[PDB]
């Protein structure tokens, strides 16, 4: 029992330089009149999850929200329960 | 591990993927007996890029003296296999 | 640290030297000179085994510590007090040793104003 | 390592070999997929617009400048495939390569498990020890005189033939035997 | 001699992690810089703080080759960053244990690393030492976040890098139980040890407010620092490196001299003359 | 344990604090004392009654060997080979028991050292002043002997020593 | 024997040594698992002279520091009883002279 | 204009900075394969002795037994009596016999002085 | 003591008495009868000695090498089955004649209450190795080891023979109890210092000393594996013992006259340490591992003091067993590739993992890894040198850093890395291989539990 | 031992809801940990103690004399 | 129950020997097994005594 799922190579022609800083290598290429060929042999880097990006403090920051949350609410209810 | 093993119709398809996403060869033309230098009129350099991107795709990588005699998609497919021995 | 930018780019002799400090008799100052006292006695000092580094004039606080420790165990922050107090007491020894360092650069600091007052009414 | 090598290497093969070596050590420079493909593609076109020389002495300057610049650039630290000779599992699964004759040294009760696998070794080794004979003829009748100019080693021309010195390249023990 | 010694190892040992591409390489480069620390807590008369230390740097440096481990498990036993991409939502876990393992490192307050490294910054400030032992101190904690920081960015922050066949998987029930332990331990360790081992030392109770504060800036400035020379690679600029890089990357050349001189000689001369 | 005795062993009378908890919080500590207590010690306690009481169904003696005083090497002939041989042998006793009283005075040290915890300095002055003393005796009975010690060696060492002592001793009289 | 071909099919390929050629008089001291002589990307003087320059300037900045210690504005610290006169060494039969200090 | 690289033993010159590699002769050319013959004929007669399945023992290499005997049975008739080698055999074989001797001697002088000085402290010295 | 000279004296008439197939294992049964009959030897005295009449005498020196000495012979008959197999009856009957008179005039030069007798015995013991290298050896060079292994031993013995007979008419006796009772000092003169010289060269040859060590490599690697096993073990120990005896008529000379060879043997340690690094053979390297211990045991008798003499009688036994199974362990690799060159058969780990774990095992003891003891010999000495003189730590350190380098440098070159592809005949390990590495290492584990049964008759 | 996940092919790969949730939780409690230990002990980081300044001392409190009585 | 066959094959034996040979065995001689002996601060009580340590000597109280 292993992973044989018969996994199948997705379509080849959605990979579009589009949208991606390959198009500002594009630009730049084609400003000293030159072009890449590989360029979208490299596309699926920037298509599907791998497209939104953290930043370092963001990404120190992973949960600080609900830590925050429950921080707020355990000084509270220390607040409520002292003064009695 | 946990790695799928890799079967020569698995290579085929990965080897002909990788050729249709470079843009200097026609994807509609290009098969796997096609030549490099005549069947699709490339440079030396073209061919040696494009070892370098299989290089890239299979994670490994191919000696200069046997990359330089790999003209056919089916020769760099059955070097491939030969070198992760599949048989199938 | 700027004691030791004074000291190591401009007069040495104006600053004291940390290895031998005091130079200076303890009755220089006043004449009143409150004794330093000690309540941990040596017998029970002992007995605690503190450390030879922990038994100075802060030693009391830390048998106090260490007794609320081990009386009131499983939970360790029982006893805040006591530590609070010691490390008070170990900040006014740090403090009475500030005191004495700058004591010290003052009255080296007089001296040399006191001797090089007197070269001058020797020259003059 | 498959293909035999010959006596030097030409004009061309060190430009190829000088253009990998000089891509893979920008790549290594240049670690994002982007800015590795503007600086390979500008470094292609300051390979190119020197393809059209003609006199030999000129192109034998140039690519050893080339050399030099590379040498000076070379990343000390570049990226080696893990299984490349310079990876840090270059060698790693060499201690599982067990070879095939150790198998006749087995105990009969060990070949008593595994007996069809058995069968098939001694038709294997039956094959060999008849091939030997035909190819031991064929490589000394096809062999110019004075000895062999190159490590190459001729295809079996007859029907029933098999490729001189065939045994020790088919049965490599595996990649990973384990 | 120890506290010298010290100095020196963690200073260049962080000098050598800082340019590093093997993330083992890296790691085991940070290990020795902080028992370089160690021993420099051992030079200002400190053992027991030396002992915390090593109990806090266990834990967390034991989880980061955890961490380090995994990456390379599933990524098809690749140890090169440069070939490390986009892992921060590709593997969520390792990310995270990664993350607060370096923090921890860096002495993140209040965290396992906190109660044992800047105690021993605070220590060293204020003890009658070398000048240059606190400066190469100093520079060795904003290093370790320099280097820190480096891992972080170049193996969870890009864009991927790696073969085109995804093969990641954290779904193993060993490698996150195996990995939360050590994630509980370098969370809350350090605060239950300190506070449950009795007082074997003298506190340094006052202290200016920018010297109790020194570690603290030392370690951001080195994130700041750190980020900010790595978000350069971004730029679409090739430059050749300099002497201070080389330098830093070959190890002071210290590894090949000091393996080839010397072994060169003594196998030579034991062969042709005794 | 009357095992050994007390006195070439000594130890302090082991005060100890009684336990006083602060805190109506359950120490874990006397819950495990317990349960170690009630699983570990008892069927051991009951083996060992059980071996007792077997070995106590059998009970015999063994003795310690009285060795008789012979004359020794200051009281012996030139060359009379037997009284030099009985001789030597006394004395290579002597020198064994000389070893065990060094080795009982250096773990009464050792005993002292882990005992006083934190303030050994002080409260092990004896154990060190008795063992300065005893090292002191055997190192000039014994050292500089070399590996072919024998009884006539250290007479000389000895004639040496009482030699330097006794011109030590004429010099300060008549100084 | 490390900068031989890695890629040549050797008969020998741990040794990288093919069957006849010459051994080498020094094959021993060169196998891989001992010195080699590879070219560097840096010249051999070229980090003789800096691995020598560091190491000489951090003993002569450590020697420095020695000279110049660093310390905080404070004076020795106090110790109640004769500087802890019996628990350091004892020697209870001496009377030693009487050291007090300074309160401020 | 970049700084040059320069050889060492410990680190030598990189074969794509050899001139010698970039200066092309037809005696370059034939040398070369006259080397590549050589060597296609060792690794055939190796491979025609591998491949055999009548073989069962070791493929004996003279270039090993040559080496061996080399290294440990042909020293000494070759050996002469020079400057070059009685100098280094006079210096190798007994300055350091001598240098120790002098080190040891002084070393065991100066305690024996001290020994009978009495300035030792030799306090619990027991086992020697 | 007789009881086991006898049973010696009668293995020679029941091997020659023997089937033509029951020769072995006759020979083998009763010589471990005879090992395990010496055993009550070791039940010594904190006294003078035991002894057993005017001739014979036992004490706590000679006690575990009497036993070490019995203990050999089952293990060299054992590693002899293999390759005289093809042998003709009376000739396997002569070897093992030869190896049953070499075990007696061993047992019986321990012994040998008087020092004449000690030196026919010790004289005795040249002529039937003698016979064993230059007869069942392979090489054409077994003839000039034999040769220079008589010479060197018979003019370094010959004047001792001159020095105890003029010694025998000055005092009136030989015997070692009166000597050692009746010792007098000897006086800074010429003839004093020549007759230490001679009483000293006949045990220094045999060591041997650096410098004096020329016919050892020759005569071990030429030798057959028993002929290897007894000269590594136990016919180097026997100088050893013979300084440990004589030395205690040779002070107070011996606190100036030692300086050149301790000297010797503290550069020769290092430089024979130093050759082992570069060698090209394992036997070899295993005879100049042997050579630096041994100049380490000279350094302990040389520097005579007690702990001296403990670690020098522990090293002694330690040695000679890591020896003979490293000695047993190259004869298993040579008999398969009939080369005994290192560099040729590698890799061996993947193809005999139990002989590989034997190889760890036999390079762990001579790294002198604690607690056996090898270490505690190691030590002991490293420690009595030291308060002799502080700077040997610097040469022992050395030495003891060299030696580890050169151990694993000689199990990783031949169990680790990738094996040679054209071998093809590396049969499985035998039985009679593995018992025999197991009977030689159980021993050594067995030994470090009970250290004061090897420490001497200091302890 | 844990569940069947399968390979992409240059895709994001399949995450479990387990891991994230497991992630963000411990993340979530690092957070709040070092909150709630700066809240309630702060001053472990910056001091509860203030540093005297040596000038403030007045030159009687350190017994200091301008040449007058000597 | 493979747990508790394992900790009572694992944990229980091993600590029944170990007990027993230190009991019976070790602290039969002199000095095998040493105790630093228990830290005592004023107003603690000592059990075979039953004496009462005096308490400090009221130092100013206050913060
Ligand atoms: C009381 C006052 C308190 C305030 C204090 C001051 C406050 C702050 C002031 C700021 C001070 C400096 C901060 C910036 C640090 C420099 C970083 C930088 O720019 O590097 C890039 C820059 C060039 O980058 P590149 O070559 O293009 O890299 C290629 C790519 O980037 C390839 O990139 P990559 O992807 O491969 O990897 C990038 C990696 C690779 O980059 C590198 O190569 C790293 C090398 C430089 C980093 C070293 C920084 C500290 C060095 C300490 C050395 C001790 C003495 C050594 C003595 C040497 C003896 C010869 O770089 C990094 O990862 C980040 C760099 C580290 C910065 C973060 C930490 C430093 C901040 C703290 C410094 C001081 C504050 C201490 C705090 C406490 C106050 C006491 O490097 C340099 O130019 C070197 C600058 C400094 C080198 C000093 C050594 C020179 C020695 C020459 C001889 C001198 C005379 C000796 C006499 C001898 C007589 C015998
Ligand atoms: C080659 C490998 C090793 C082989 C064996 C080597 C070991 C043999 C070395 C012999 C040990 C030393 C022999 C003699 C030493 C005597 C002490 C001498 O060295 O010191 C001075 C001796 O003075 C001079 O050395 C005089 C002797 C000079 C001639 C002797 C030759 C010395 C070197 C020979 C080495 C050759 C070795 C090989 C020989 C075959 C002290 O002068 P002094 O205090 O007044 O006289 C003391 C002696 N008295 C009291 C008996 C009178
Ligand atoms: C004293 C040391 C004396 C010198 C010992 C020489 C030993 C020679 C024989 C060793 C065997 C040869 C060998 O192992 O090869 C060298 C081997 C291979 O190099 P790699 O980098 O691993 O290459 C791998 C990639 N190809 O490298 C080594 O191990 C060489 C190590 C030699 C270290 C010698 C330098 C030590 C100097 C220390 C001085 C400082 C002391 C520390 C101060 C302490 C403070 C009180
Ligand atoms: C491995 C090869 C080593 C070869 C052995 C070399 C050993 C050298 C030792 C000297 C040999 C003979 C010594 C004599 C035996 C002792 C007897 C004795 O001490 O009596 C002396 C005799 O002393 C001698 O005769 C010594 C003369 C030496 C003759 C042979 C010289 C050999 C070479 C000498 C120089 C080298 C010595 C050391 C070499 C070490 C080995 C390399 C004097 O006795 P009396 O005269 O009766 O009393 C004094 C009042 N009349
Ligand atoms: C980052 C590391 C540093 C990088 C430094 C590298 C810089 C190197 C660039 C320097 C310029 C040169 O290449 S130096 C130029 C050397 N001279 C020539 O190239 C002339 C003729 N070239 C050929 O004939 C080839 O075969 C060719 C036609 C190219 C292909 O042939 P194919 O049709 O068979 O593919």
């Amino acid at each position: 029992e292993h992973g044989h799922s018969k996994m199948e190579l997705p379509d080849y022609k959605q990979w579009k330089i589009e949208g991606t800083p390959l198009e500002t290598v594009q630009e730049k290429l084609a400003a000293r009149g030159l072009r890449d060929p590989w360029g979208r042999n490299e596309a699926w880097r920037y298509s599907g999850g791998f497209a939104n990006n953290v930043s370092f403090v963001g990404a120190l920051l992973k949960g600080f929200k609900w830590g925050f949350a429950a921080f707020v609410v355990a000084v509270g209810a220390e607040y409520y329960l002292e003064s009695q | 591990s946990d790695a799928p093993p890799l079967t020569l119709e698995a290579i085929k398809d990965r080897v002909l993927y990788v050729l249709k996403l470079y843009d200097k060869i026609d994807p509609e033309k290009l098969s796997v007996n096609s030549h490099f230098m005549k069947d699709l009129g490339l440079d030396s350099l073209d061919q040696v890029e494009i070892i370098m991107a299989m290089e890239d795709e299979f994670g490994f990588e191919i000696p200069d003296i046997d990359a330089e005699k790999l003209m056919c998609p089916q020769e760099i497919v059955d070097y491939i296999a030969d070198k992760k021995d599949v048989y199938e | 640290g700027a004691h030791l930018a004074r000291r190591y780019l401009g007069d040495a002799s104006k600053e004291p030297d940390p290895l031998r400090m005091p130079t200076f008799p303890p009755d220089y100052g006043f004449p009143e000179r409150k004794e330093r006292e000690m309540v941990a006695t040596q017998q029970e000092m002992n007995d605690a085994q503190l450390m030879l580094q922990q038994r100075d004039y802060c030693a009391h606080y830390l048998i106090q510590l260490l007794k609320c420790k081990r009386d009131s165990f499983p939970n360790f922050l029982a006893c805040k007090h006591e530590q609070h107090d010691w490390d008070y007491c170990e900040h006014l020894d740090y403090v009475k040793r500030m005191k004495e360092f700058e004591r010290e650069r003052r009255l080296l600091q007089r001296k040399k104003r006191r001797e090089q007052r007197e070269a001058e009414m020797a020259r003059g | 390592a498959f293909s035999a090598p010959a006596a030097y290497l030409t004009h061309q093969q060190k430009v190829l070999r000088l253009y990998k070596r000089a891509l893979r050590h920008l790549e290594s420079w240049c670690v994002h997929r982007d800015k590795y493909r503007y600086f390979a593609c500008l470094m292609r076109a300051r390979f190119d617009e020197h393809k059209n020389e003609k006199d030999m002495v000129k192109a034998t300057q140039l690519l050893r400048q080339a050399e030099e610049e590379f040498w000076y650039g070379q990343h000390p630290q570049p990226y080696i495939f893990p299984e490349s000779p310079g990876g840090t599992s270059y060698e790693r699964y060499e201690c599982y390569k067990v070879p095939e004759w150790c198998l006749d040294d087995w105990h009969p009760s060990e070949k008593a498990m595994y007996p069809d696998y058995f069968a098939k070794r001694e038709q294997w080794k039956r094959l060999r020890r008849e091939s030997w004979e035909r190819e031991v003829k064929q490589l000394q009748e096809e062999t110019p005189p004075g000895g062999p100019r190159t490590e190459a080693l001729p295809p079996a021309r007859k029907e029933g033939d098999l490729p001189p010195l065939w045994w020790h390249i088919v049965t490599r023990p595996r990649e990973r035997p384990m | 001699m120890t506290l010298c010694l010290g100095a020196i190892t963690t200073l260049f040992t962080a000098l050598c992690a800082i340019t590093q591409n093997d993330i083992k390489k890296i790691v085991a480069f940070s290990t020795s810089s902080q028992l370089g620390l160690m021993m420099v807590t051992i030079g200002i008369n400190q053992p027991h703080l030396a002992f915390l230390h090593i109990c806090m740097h266990a834990f967390f440096k034991a989880m980061l080759f955890m961490c380090s481990g995994s990456i390379i498990h599933s990524l098809n036993d690749e140890q090169d960053i440069r070939k490390m991409g986009g892992l921060y939502k590709a593997m969520p876990f390792t990310t995270t244990a990664l993350i607060i393992g370096s923090l921890a490192l860096t002495g993140m307050p209040y965290l396992t690393g906190f109660y044992s490294k800047d105690l021993i910054i605070e220590a060293v400030n204020m003890s009658y030492t070398n000048a240059w032992a606190l400066l190469m101190t100093l520079i060795a904690t904003s290093l370790t976040a320099a280097y820190s920081t480096r891992i972080i960015f170049f193996a969870f922050l890009g864009k991927p890098r790696f073969p085109p066949l995804v093969l990641i998987n954290e779904n193993n029930p060993l490698l996150i139980n195996s990995i939360k332990r050590l994630l509980i331990g370098s969370i809350f360790a350090g605060f239950i040890i300190s506070n449950n081992i009795p007082p074997m030392t003298v506190p340094n109770t006052t202290m200016p407010l920018y010297m109790k504060m020194t570690a603290l800036i030392v370690t951001i400035m080195g994130f700041m620092l750190a980020l900010e020379l790595n978000n350069t690679t971004y730029y679409l600029k090739f430059k050749y490196p300099s002497q201070t890089y080389k330098f830093s990357n070959m190890l002071g050349y210290y590894p090949s001299i000091m393996h080839r001189l010397p072994t060169y000689h003594n196998l030579s001369m034991s062969q042709k003359s005794a | 344990p009357d095992s050994w005795d007390k006195d070439v062993y000594p130890e302090p009378p082991r005060r100890t604090p009684a336990p006083a908890p602060q805190t109506s919080l359950p120490n874990p500590v006397t819950y495990l004392t317990k349960i170690f207590d009630l699983l570990v010690d008892r069927p051991v306690t009951l083996a060992r009654e059980f071996i007792e009481q077997q070995h106590a169904k059998n009970r015999y003696y063994y003795y310690h060997r009285e060795f008789r005083r012979v004359p020794d090497i200051t009281e012996c002939e030139e060359k009379d080979i037997l009284c030099m041989f009985e001789a030597e042998m006394q004395w290579r006793r002597d020198y064994k028991v000389d070893q065990e009283i060094v080795n009982i005075i250096q773990e009464r040290l050792k005993a002292c050292q882990q005992r006083e915890g934190e303030s050994y300095r002080q409260n092990c002055a004896k154990e060190l002043e008795q063992f300065t003393q005893v090292s002191k005796a055997f190192q000039d009975r014994y050292s500089d002997l070399g590996a072919h010690y024998s009884a006539r060696k250290c007479l000389a060492k000895q004639k040496q020593r009482m030699l330097a002592e006794r011109k030590a001793a004429k010099e300060a009289a008549a100084a | 024997q490390q900068e031989r071909d890695p890629w040549y099919d050797w008969d020998h390929p741990d040794l990288r040594l093919n069957w006849g050629e010459p051994i080498h008089w020094d094959l021993d001291m060169y196998i891989r698992n001992r010195v080699d002589t590879s070219p560097t990307p840096v010249s051999w003087n070229t980090m003789c002279k800096h691995l020598f320059g560091f190491v000489a300037f951090m003993l002569f900045m450590f020697w420095v520091g020695e000279i110049y210690p660093s310390y905080q504005p404070v004076g020795p610290k106090q110790y109640p009883y004769n500087d802890l006169y019996l628990e350091r060494g004892g020697d209870p039969t001496k009377e030693p002279e009487p050291v007090v200090h300074y309160e401020i | 204009s970049f700084p040059k690289y320069k050889p060492s033993r410990l680190a030598t010159l990189p074969a794509t900075l050899d001139p010698a590699e970039y200066d092309i002769s037809p005696e370059t050319r034939k040398a070369q394969a006259e080397r590549l013959a050589i060597r296609s004929r060792l690794k055939r007669e190796y491979l025609l002795q591998y491949n055999d399945p009548n073989r069962l023992g070791v493929i004996e290499d003279p270039a090993l037994i040559r080496w061996t005997y080399a290294r440990s049975a042909n020293i000494y008739p070759n050996f002469r009596p020079t400057p070059k080698t009685s100098l280094l055999g006079a210096l190798f074989g007994i300055g350091p016999l001598f240098f120790w001797y002098y080190v040891f001697k002084t070393d065991r002088d100066k305690k024996e002085k001290l020994i009978q000085e009495g300035k030792l402290d030799q306090t619990f010295n027991i086992s020697y | 003591m007789l009881k086991i000279i006898i049973p010696t004296t009668m293995l020679l008439p029941m091997t020659w008495m023997s089937k033509h197939n029951m020769i072995w294992i006759n020979a083998t049964v009763h010589s471990l009868l005879i090992s395990l009959i010496s055993l009550s030897l070791l039940n010594q005295l904190g006294e003078n000695s035991l002894n057993f009449s005017l001739t014979f005498f036992s004490d706590s020196l000679s006690a575990p090498l009497l036993v070490l000495t019995t203990w050999l012979l089952p293990l060299m008959l054992m590693a002899s089955q293999s390759h005289l197999s093809k042998e003709t009856t009376t000739r396997k009957k002569l070897y093992i004649t030869m190896l049953i008179l070499l075990q007696l005039f061993l047992i019986m030069t321990f012994t040998a209450t008087e020092l004449i007798l000690f030196y026919i015995l010790f004289e005795a013991t040249l002529v039937p190795t003698l016979i064993i290298i230059t007869r069942w050896g392979n090489q054409t060079e077994r003839l000039n080891a034999g040769l220079y292994f008589l010479f060197y031993t018979l003019a370094g013995s010959l004047p001792l023979l001159v020095a105890l007979v003029y010694i025998q008419n000055t005092t009136g006796s030989l015997n070692f109890l009166i000597i050692h009772y009746w010792s007098h000092p000897l006086s800074n003169s010429w003839s004093n210092i020549f007759m230490w010289l001679a009483c000293i060269m006949a045990f220094m040859v045999k060591m041997p000393l650096y410098g004096l060590h020329l016919w050892l490599p020759k005569a071990h690697v030429e030798a057959p594996i028993a002929g290897s096993m007894v000269l590594a073990a136990v016919l180097l120990k026997l100088g050893g013992y013979g300084m440990m005896r004589i030395t205690t008529i040779l002070n107070p000379l011996t606190n100036y006259m030692a300086y050149p060879f301790l000297m010797l043997s503290m550069w020769g340690m290092i430089m024979t340490s130093s050759i082992c690094l570069r060698q090209t053979d394992l036997k070899s390297l295993i005879a100049y591992s042997s050579v630096s211990h041994m100049a380490l045991v000279i350094v302990a008798i040389m520097i005579q003091t007690p702990w001296s003499f403990m670690g020098a009688t522990a090293l002694m036994i330690a040695h000679g067993l890591t020896s003979s199974m490293l000695f047993c362990l190259a004869n298993t690799n040579y008999e398969r590739v009939h080369s005994r060159t290192m560099i040729l058969a590698r890799g061996l780990q993947t193809l005999l993992p139990l002989m590989a774990t034997w190889w760890l095992v036999a390079s762990l003891t001579n790294l002198a890894l604690p607690p056996s003891i090898n270490l505690i010999g190691e030590l002991f000495i490293i420690t009595a040198s030291f308060s002799w003189s502080n700077i040997t730590i610097i040469l022992m350190g050395m030495n003891m850093m060299i030696t580890a380098l050169y151990s694993l440098y000689m199990l990783i070159t031949t169990q680790r890395g990738k094996y040679t592809h054209h071998i093809n005949n590396i049969k499985p390990s035998f039985t009679r291989e593995n018992a025999l590495m197991a009977l030689h290492i159980l021993p050594l584990l067995l030994l470090t539990l009970n250290p004061k049964m090897i420490l001497g008759p200091l302890y | 031992g844990g569940v069947h996940i399968e390979p992409r092919y240059r895709q994001f790969p399949q995450l479990t809801r387990s891991q994230l949730i497991q992630a963000e939780f411990f993340s979530a409690t690092m957070w709040f940990w070092i909150l709630w230990r700066f809240w309630h002990d702060s001053d472990a980081v910056l001091g509860h103690f203030p540093y005297p300044d040596p000038s403030q001392w007045t030159d009687e409190e350190l017994g200091i004399l301008p040449d007058d009585e000597d | 129950y493979r747990h508790s066959i394992f900790a009572v094959t694992h944990v229980l034996i091993p600590v029944w020997i170990i007990h027993y040979y230190l009991k019976y065995h070790v602290t039969a001689k002199p000095y095998t097994v040493v105790e630093r002996k228990p830290r005592i601060f004023p107003g603690d009580t000592i059990l075979e005594t039953g004496e009462v340590i005096p308490l400090m000597k009221e130092f100013p109280d206050q913060h």
